RNA sequence: UUGAGAGAUACAAUUUGGGAAGAAAUUCCCAGAGUGUGUUUCUUUUGCGUUUAACCUGAACAGUCUCAUCGUGGGCAUCUUGCGAUUC
């Protein structure tokens, strides 16, 4: 879907990028983004499974 | 039903069928989905039969939960009428269990088959 | 003698030492186990054998 | 296996007759039923030996 | 964990003090249990309450 | 019928004090427990002692092996014989309650078969070439 | 009147009493997770049942580096009804947050249940298989713990293990031969095991076999190599 | 009294590491190994002989009628003295 909007799109080495980009969220960071993270993981899955 | 688990094939289920009808004759065999919940419980359970057919399906569906608890075998022969034939009773039976007797003469059959369920799983 | 040295090298072959109530055994070289596949098992191989080379068929 | 073991059956209405057999109907341990092509006749073996023969009065 | 236990012990799920003495000491065990307010059983009379 | 219900229930009072009898006891443990090392030399240069940086004791027993810088039971009365006898005994109540369960299911698979001698069908008395005496019912669909 | 103990790990501690027992702290008290026991000495402390959670037999067994640490987080496969992750959250206390992966749906339930009364416990309702369904909510753990039942379990841990491992980072593997063989020896199958974690980056320190706790199982401790 | 391989254990000679104690030698403690013998275990190769064996099943207990269960009477204590089991 992102090779529909004229740009090309590459991977399959970018996992090592990905780590860094990871690492990165602690950059711009820490705790809080992590409690965004955490009602995040408790409603993907309420939606999914329950309800 | 794609409820059902392990669900043995027409080859097997001529194995456990064969079972069944030899365990009835001994008296090892406790009949039903409700007494076969009993067997558990009490832990005497080798394994545990049961229909695939049976309408509706959700009746039966505790018994892998709870053989997943206590670490019971469990397969579904796919058809509630010939799991009552084999057992010797009239009514169509969904859910058989083989109680365990050390002495009993077919327990070398049942190891057999029960090493057939646990390949299933 | 000549088969004495023999069965002390296997004391130099091999690598799973214990210790007690541990072992310790090494991690191999890996270019000895990338370029190479991995060593045919007897209990499979000797199924083969045997069968083929059985008293039930008169061979040689 | 059982002695005095023949049921039959009508049809199309799966409805087992009710009369015959009775209780007092000799037949043993029944072996091998015949039935006749043409006058309606019935042959039922037993393992005592006798071949014990009916005629069904309708045919 | 309702649904776990059988159908025969939903009967008895109410008088369990009246059971465990009755099997404790050799006796009768108490045949409706919790389920005897039911619309259903005050219906029936008799040994039927019990069928 | 109702010797098969006392019989089972103090079977499952002796089951399920099994269940929290073996819930508060420990067993220690005795499994395989190698150690991977990368080179031969490093293999021939082991010591339990110093790999775990432990000392005497503390090489053998699984449960705490702790370190020699983490080093840096007579609050219970008599820790040398009556508190290690208090220990054993909570293993020998619970070896009591399974020798006693066992022995007690045996009182009704003995019961059990018994009991169902009475209600219908066609039995066959038969007897083992060891002597012990089972039935065999006939195949016969009980309607 | 209860002595207890720090044990090597942090985190885990050992109850003396008369019968001796293997115990954690809790982050929230009044609360059976699973209807175990716990005792109170004040400092509330809950058992672990070593039958119950192959890592808690792992601890009991004699296990020289267990990466799980308080201020450390960790991921966690098989996730089957939060018996073992309200130890390892109990064990991590508030700091380290703990990642739990499941796919089946009626013990994932239990788990749902049990992130609302933990803090450190989120759930993972997607595929172990595919990592990239659940890329989004997890970055950078320090180090993993196996227990899917599945016989590509090198495979799945091997996906886990170059998009959510920190680097030089630890990793927890729980096989058993009944997944994968049931018919050589559960000792053969631990050697074809190592074998392919060596050709994943994973280099193992120590293996250990639960034997008296459950059949033919082990746990495999190994450090995550050059790769992030 | 085949070939080899691995494991356990008993024994003796002998060594590794760790801890304290002694100026060193030395001392004790704890953990661990290989070697010589005895023993034992399982797997494997080969030689000779053998080609079926074991279990199950079909109308496989019963006219000297069989079995079950509850009781009664007697024996066996110079002891089947009798388990909620089957002493005859």
């Amino acid at each position: 879907x992102x090779x529909x909007x004229x740009x090309x799109x590459x991977x399959x080495x970018x996992x090592x990028x990905x780590x860094x980009x990871x690492x990165x969220x602690x950059x711009x960071x820490d705790n809080d983004l992590s409690k965004m993270s955490l009602g995040l993981a408790h409603s993907i899955g309420r939606h999914k499974l329950k309800f | 039903n794609p409820k059902a688990f392990p669900l043995a094939d027409a080859a097997l289920t001529q194995q456990i069928l064969d079972v069944v009808q030899q365990a009835a004759n001994l008296r090892q065999l406790k009949k039903g989905a409700n007494e076969a919940t009993k067997t558990l419980n009490r832990g005497i359970s080798e394994f545990i039969i049961m229909a695939a057919d049976c309408e509706p399906i959700e009746i039966l569906l505790h018994l892998p939960l709870l053989c997943e608890d206590k670490n019971v075998p469990y397969v579904f022969v796919p058809s509630r009428v010939a799991l009552g034939r084999a057992c010797g009773v009239s009514r169509p039976v969904i859910a058989a269990s083989i109680t365990t007797n050390d002495a009993s003469a077919i327990k070398t059959q049942i190891y057999a088959v029960k090493d057939k369920i646990e390949t299933l799983l | 003698i000549k088969t004495k040295k023999r069965k002390t090298l296997k004391n130099l072959r091999k690598d799973s030492v214990k210790r007690g109530k541990f072992r310790v055994q090494l991690l191999s070289t890996t270019q000895d186990s990338k370029t190479l596949p991995p060593k045919k098992e007897s209990s499979i191989i000797r199924s083969k054998d045997r069968w083929l080379n059985r008293k039930a068929l008169n061979k040689g | 296996a059982v002695k005095d073991a023949l049921r039959l059956v009508h049809l199309p209405s799966c409805s087992v007759f009710s009369n015959w057999p009775t209780s007092g109907t000799p037949l043993g341990k029944v072996t091998s039923v015949a039935f006749s092509p043409s006058g309606g006749l019935l042959a039922v073996g037993n393992e005592q030996g006798k071949v014990r023969l009916w005629k069904l009065n309708h045919y | 964990s309702l649904a776990k236990s059988p159908a025969s012990t939903i009967q008895i799920l109410g008088a369990e003090k009246a059971l465990f003495r009755a099997l404790k000491t050799k006796h009768d065990t108490p045949k409706y249990g919790l389920l005897y307010h039911a619309s259903l059983v005050g219906q029936a009379t008799g040994k039927n309450k019990g069928k | 019928t109702q010797d098969s219900n006392y019989v089972r229930t103090l079977r499952q009072i002796e089951l399920k004090k099994l269940e929290k009898g073996a819930k508060q006891l420990m067993f220690k443990s005795s499994g395989n427990h190698t150690i991977f090392v990368d080179s031969r030399e490093k293999m021939n240069e082991f010591t339990p002692e110093k790999f775990f940086n432990t000392t005497s004791e503390m090489v053998n027993r699984s449960e705490n092996r702790l370190t020699k810088d983490q080093l840096a039971n007579a609050s219970s009365i008599m820790p040398k014989e009556s508190l290690d006898k208090k220990k054993l005994k909570k293993f020998k109540q619970v070896k009591q309650h399974l020798q006693r369960e066992t022995q007690l299911k045996q009182v009704q698979q003995r019961m059990d078969a018994q009991r169902e001698l009475l209600k219908k069908g066609s039995k066959k008395k038969i007897v083992d070439s060891s002597g012990k005496i089972s039935f065999k019912w006939k195949k016969q669909r009980k309607r | 009147k209860v002595v207890i103990e720090p044990h090597r790990h942090a985190g885990v501690y050992i109850a003396r009493g008369k019968e001796d027992l293997l115990v954690t702290k809790n982050m929230a008290p009044g609360e059976s997770v699973y209807g175990e026991k716990r005792i109170s000495v004040k400092v509330e402390y809950r058992v672990w049942n070593p039958f119950r959670s192959k890592l808690a037999a792992g601890i009991m067994g004699g296990l020289d580096e267990l990466f799980i640490a308080p201020g450390k987080k960790v991921l966690y496969l098989g996730a089957a009804s939060g018996t073992s992750v309200s130890h390892v959250s109990d064990v991590v206390g508030p700091e380290g947050v703990v990642y739990a992966v499941e796919f089946s749906h009626r013990p994932g339930r239990e788990l749902i249940s049990m992130a609302k009364k933990r803090p450190n416990i989120i759930p993972i309702i997607e595929d172990a298989r595919h990592p990239q369904k659940y890329r989004m909510l997890i970055g950078m753990v320090d180090c993993v713990f196996a227990d899917v039942a599945q016989p590509d379990q090198a495979r799945i841990i091997a996906l886990n293990s170059h998009m959510f491992l920190k680097d030089q980072g630890g990793v927890v593997i729980s096989i058993k031969a009944n997944c994968i063989d049931s018919t050589v020896d559960a000792e053969t199958v631990f050697a074809r095991e190592v074998q392919k974690l060596r050709e994943e980056r994973i280099k193992p320190l120590e293996q250990l076999t639960l034997e008296p706790y459950e059949r033919d199982h082990c746990i495999v401790v190994g450090r995550y190599m050059r790769s992030g």
